[PDB]
Order: structure tokens, then sequence, then C-alpha cells
């Protein structure tokens, strides 16, 4: 835990992110419009839980202080390539590690927030190392996760 | 700067016991986890003479005690990814 001042100024952007009201402190009820934002659906219960696990002083909100002080003790990051492969394999419709660039393009132009016709193009294109018609996912994500 | 990479989860679920509920829980869950575990036990290795209701009914005290714990468990678990995804989200601002 030793935040550099870089990084304490930018946390004070982030801040924002979740004092949707710009008071200084941050409820249990902004944190619900953040987390369910994000798609996720906390109870209040759990709300309260992720409130009071920073409050250091008890007054029910978290304060930019408390806040800092929070992050402080989660910089760690950890790589993603795994959970990435995962999220591909949901589309491996055979389990063989392969899905085709044809049922790629119909994934991506229909599921989620979509991409378009030629952001597909350009994503099989890095995609098809092979140039076979087919995305060896495990790889593709070895590539961007390098 | 963190390109894919995201927060860290912490090693072993340790964490959210100040949340009174889950510690009340945890500590009547565990005990008759105990409670059920010697009476089981005694029910059937220290008598000489197994009464079969007697162990069924410490059985379901049994599983039930188990189960509530796992249940504890996994929302420690889930507390703990959403706190990590407040942590993602305002470490987005680093980059
Ligand atoms: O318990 C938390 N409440 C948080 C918040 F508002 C923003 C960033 C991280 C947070 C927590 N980590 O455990
Ligand atoms: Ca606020
Ligand atoms: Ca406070």
């Amino acid at each position: 835990a030793a935040l550099t001042e870089e990084q304490i100024a930018e946390f004070k952007e982030a801040f924002s992110l979740f004092d949707k009201d710009g008071d200084g402190t941050i409820t249990t009820k902004e944190l619900g419009t953040v987390m369910r934002s994000l798609g996720q659906n906390p109870t209040e219960a759990e709300l309260q839980d992720m409130i009071n696990e920073v409050d250091a002083d008890g007054n029910g909100t978290i304060d930019f202080p408390e806040f800092l002080t929070m992050m402080a003790r989660k910089m760690k990051d950890t790589d993603s390539e795994e959970e990435i492969r995962e999220a591909f394999r949901v589309f491996d419709k055979d389990g063989n590690g392969y899905i085709s660039a044809a049922e790629l393009r119909h994934v991506m132009t229909n599921l989620g927030e979509k991409l378009t016709d030629e952001e597909v193009d350009e994503m099989i294109r890095e995609a098809d190392i092979d140039g076979d018609g087919q995305v060896n996912y495990e790889e593709f994500v070895q590539m961007m996760t390098a | 700067g963190r390109k894919l990479e995201l927060t860290k989860a912490e090693k072993h679920v340790h964490a959210f016991m100040m949340d009174t509920q889950l510690t009340k829980r945890v500590k009547n869950a565990a005990a008759n986890v105990l409670r059920e575990t010697w009476l089981i036990y005694k029910n059937t290795k220290l008598v000489k003479k197994i009464d079969h209701a007697k162990v069924r009914k410490h059985q379901r005290k049994f599983l039930q005690a188990i189960h509530q714990l796992r249940s504890v468990k996994m929302e420690q678990r889930k507390l703990n990814d959403q706190a990590n995804t407040l942590v993602d989200l305002a470490k987005t601002q680093l980059e």
C-alpha cells in the first residue's frame, strides 16, 4: 500500500464515478445505481456491507479518505487470460477448441453490445491466425494477452 | 497500462465478517456442525445399540449446518467480487 501522487490524483476522478451527486460521500443508494449500471444486482444488505467495510468512522457513507485508504490495499492485479478463454468457450458449440469465422461473426453481430460487420472483419483477420476460417480461441486469447 | 488485467482476488475467503449477521450465522452453524458431528459419531460408534432414528435426526441437523456454512462462504465470495468490481471500475482512471 503506497499510492503514488499520480494514482492519488486519478483516484479522485475515480471517486466521481461513485459519488453520483458530488456531495463528497458515497451512499448505499449511489452504489446500487453504479452496481446496476455495471449489470449487477446487489441486495440492500450487500450494499450496506460494501459501505460498512470501508466506512472508517461509522457515519454510514464513504468519503474520499476512506475510499482511497481501501484502494491502497487492493492495487494488485492479475492476468485474465483464462477467464477470457472461458468466455470464448461459451460459443464453442462442439467443444473442440474452435469457433468458425462465420459463427464468430454471427455471435459478434447479434449478441451483447455487438460489433459492426467492418469491426468483425478486423477481429477475424487477427483471430484466424492460420487463415483456415477457424479461430483457435486459446491461441487468439494468448496473443491478445501476451 | 493494465490492458486486460483485473484486481486479484484475495488468497482465501477471509472477509466481511464485520457484517455481524454473517458472523452470527457462522458461529451458530459452525457450533451446530460440531454438535451434530459429535452426536452422529456417538450414536454410530460409541453406542452398543445404533438407534437409526436418532441417527437420521442428527444427519438432518448435520447437513443443515454444513450447508449453512457453505451458504455463508458463497455469500462472502459474492461480496468479495462485488467489491473487486468497484475496485476495477476505479482502476480504469489509472489509464
Ligand atoms: O468495499 C468497497 N467499497 C468501495 C467503493 F466505493 C469504491 C471502490 C472500492 C470499494 C470497496 N472495496 O472493498
Ligand atoms: Ca453522493
Ligand atoms: Ca464515512
